[PDB]
């Protein structure tokens, strides 16, 4: 069974383990193969296998990347996934130059907002939206992958007493300390990662929390009880912040038209219920003369 | 959210599949359902020297159920299930599980580490790692924002019936979890405040009091017996201030049905 796969390269790396590009020998079809090692006398199956596996098999959608096969021997886990050709970090970073294309940006954001919307509403927090776990092919897809830090939301899901998402694209809510994650943290993630694809820069690369929480203020304006009610009454709020002013949008992000800077001004919303949700956001103007451009990539 | 009624819709497809053979037990040659019933009154015990959530006591019992659906177990063998069972669920649940050591140590040295990840093993390959399973409980929140007033007692009283409920196989294994959660909320509605199940719930859900009443009728029979229950765990847990003591509320003589 496992005898049937060929390993052409080692395509990825973690605490969680290694994944190999592999080649089944028998249909010829490329994967991209999961290894993890398991403790077989004091962990058993790890939390997280335990999630990406159960949640990514019940989200069977083109933006999500496809959970093809597990296969559990005795020390061994292995999960099998359709192989895509890049991650969106290595393509982002490949295209500073040139940039990225605004035609292809809008393909990418409207796409990645398809398998947002899938998500949540079979009640699947991502959790870890971020450059390098975006998945995309040379046909010109992208796909949401690594569900990892992924929770079923049927209940409420408790914010980690210490953090989750990476410190970049991590939610104001969560930084002043909010009891619960809901569906507009992953929103949150993906405007910052619009605005990155646009200004070819991270929007709010913060040295810490607290500093991550500043660069935000001062580029959105600190939030007071009329933007967003409760703010001052949140855990990690204190009184004895600074003020700034809401820099102006054309300025923070040029390249976009009157639609684009709109769409993203809604998803990096204070309040998170006033968040625009990810189904709305593809209701949105932005993306009335959507394409599916096809990226160069240098392999 | 903007998904409520998206992920309504969509635990209510899946509780349908979710869902675990009524009549498993007969054809189990040596287990019971008073087996059983000690098995998950144990495990709340568990749940409450752990600290775990309830949604994870409700995932264990649903895997539980699933697994006995399609495997003969003996006597001997089904703490070692329940105890995988609760085990994963952990892992599925909670924001950081209990470790492997901790759940060998509360079965009192009965079982290894090797057989209990053994038996994590077996219990995944027969669930085919299908774990997100619906739960009276994810229906009660549902269920919950639909509160004009919000009131706490109501809360953990619905919580009470709900979790009385995974006892006894029989009834409750023939309902679906939307359902003996329409039954609990409107119950515990009843009981605290008198209202009763509300419109906008029979919007929501399409269940009207009159397609409750059969579960209803159960549910009110074990919440005025479950004193007289073997099993007790679940209202000791509940006499905690946590739940404000709802445990020790009297029970309606009648409904008004
Ligand atoms: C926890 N981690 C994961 O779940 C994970 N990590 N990786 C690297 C991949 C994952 C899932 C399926 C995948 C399917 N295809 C690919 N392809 C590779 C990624 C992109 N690049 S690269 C480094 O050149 O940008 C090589 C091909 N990677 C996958």
């Amino acid at each position: 069974d496992m005898e049937n796969f060929q390993k052409v390269e080692k395509i990825g790396e973690g605490t969680y383990g290694v994944v190999y590009k592999a080649r089944n020998k028998l249909t010829g079809e490329v994967v991209a193969l999961k290894k993890i090692r398991l403790d077989t006398e004091t962990e058993g199956v790890p939390s997280t296998a335990i999630r990406e596996i159960s949640l990514l098999k019940e989200l069977n959608h083109p933006n999500i990347v496809k959970l093809l096969d597990v296969i559990h021997t005795e020390n061994k886990l292995y999960l099998v996934f359709e192989f895509l050709h890049q991650d969106l970090k290595k393509f982002m970073d490949a295209s500073a130059l040139t940039g990225i294309p605004l035609p292809l940006i809008k393909s990418y954001l409207f796409q990645l907002l398809q398998g947002l919307a899938f998500c949540h509403s079979h009640r699947v927090l991502h959790r870890d939206l971020k450059p390098q776990n975006l998945l995309i092919n040379t046909e010109g897809a992208i796909k949401l992958a690594d569900f990892g830090l992924a929770r079923a939301f049927g209940v409420p899901v408790r914010t980690y007493t210490h953090e989750v998402v990476t410190l970049w694209y991590r939610a104001p809510e969560i930084l002043l300390g909010c009891k619960y994650y809901s569906t507009a943290v992953d929103i949150w993630s993906l405007g910052c990662i619009f605005a990155e694809m646009v200004t070819r820069r991270a929007l709010f690369p913060g040295d810490s929390e607290i500093d991550q929480l500043f660069r935000i203020f001062r580029t959105l304006g600190t939030p007071d009880e009329v933007v967003w009610p409760g703010v001052t009454s949140m855990p990690d709020y204190k009184p004895s912040f600074p003020k700034w002013a809401r820099q102006d949008f054309s300025k923070v992000v040029p390249p976009l038209d009157e639609d684009g800077r709109s769409l993203l001004s809604q998803m990096l919303h204070y309040d998170p219920n006033k968040r625009i949700s990810a189904k709305a956001a593809l209701a949105h103007p932005f993306f009335q003369d959507v394409t599916k451009p096809v990226p160069h990539l240098r392999l | 959210p903007d998904y409520h009624e998206d992920i309504h819709t969509y635990l209510r497809e899946m509780e349908v599949k979710c869902k675990p053979k009524v009549g498993y037990m007969k054809k189990q040659p040596d287990i019971t359902n008073s087996m059983r019933a000690i098995l998950v009154d144990w495990l709340v015990e568990v749940g409450e020297e752990y600290k775990l959530q309830n949604e994870t006591l409700h995932l264990a019992v649903n895997y539980i159920d699933r697994f006995l659906s399609s495997m003969s177990v003996l006597r001997g063998k089904l703490q070692l299930v329940g105890t995988a069972a609760m085990l994963l669920a952990s892992k599925f649940e909670e924001i950081y599980p209990p470790e492997v050591a901790e759940f060998v140590y509360i079965t009192d040295d009965t079982y290894t580490k090797k057989q209990v990840l053994r038996m994590e093993h077996l219990v995944l390959k027969v669930l085919t790692f299908d774990l997100a399973a619906p739960t009276v409980n994810q229906f009660l929140t549902q269920y919950f924002l639909h509160q004009q007033p919000a009131n706490c007692k109501v809360e953990s009283l619905a919580m009470f019936l709900g979790e009385l409920s995974l006892i006894d196989a029989d009834p409750y294994l023939k309902y679906l979890p939307s359902v003996i959660a329409g039954a609990a909320f409107h119950l515990a509605l009843y009981t605290v405040t008198g209202q009763s199940w509300p419109e906008s719930l029979i919007r929501k859900t399409g269940y009207t009091l009159e397609s409750l009443k059969p579960c209803l009728m159960d549910l009110h029979q074990t919440y005025l017996k479950a004193p007289q229950h073997a099993q007790q765990s679940i209202r000791e847990k509940y006499k905690n201030s946590k739940y404000h003591g709802v445990s020790l509320l009297n029970p309606p003589e009648t409904l008004n049905l």
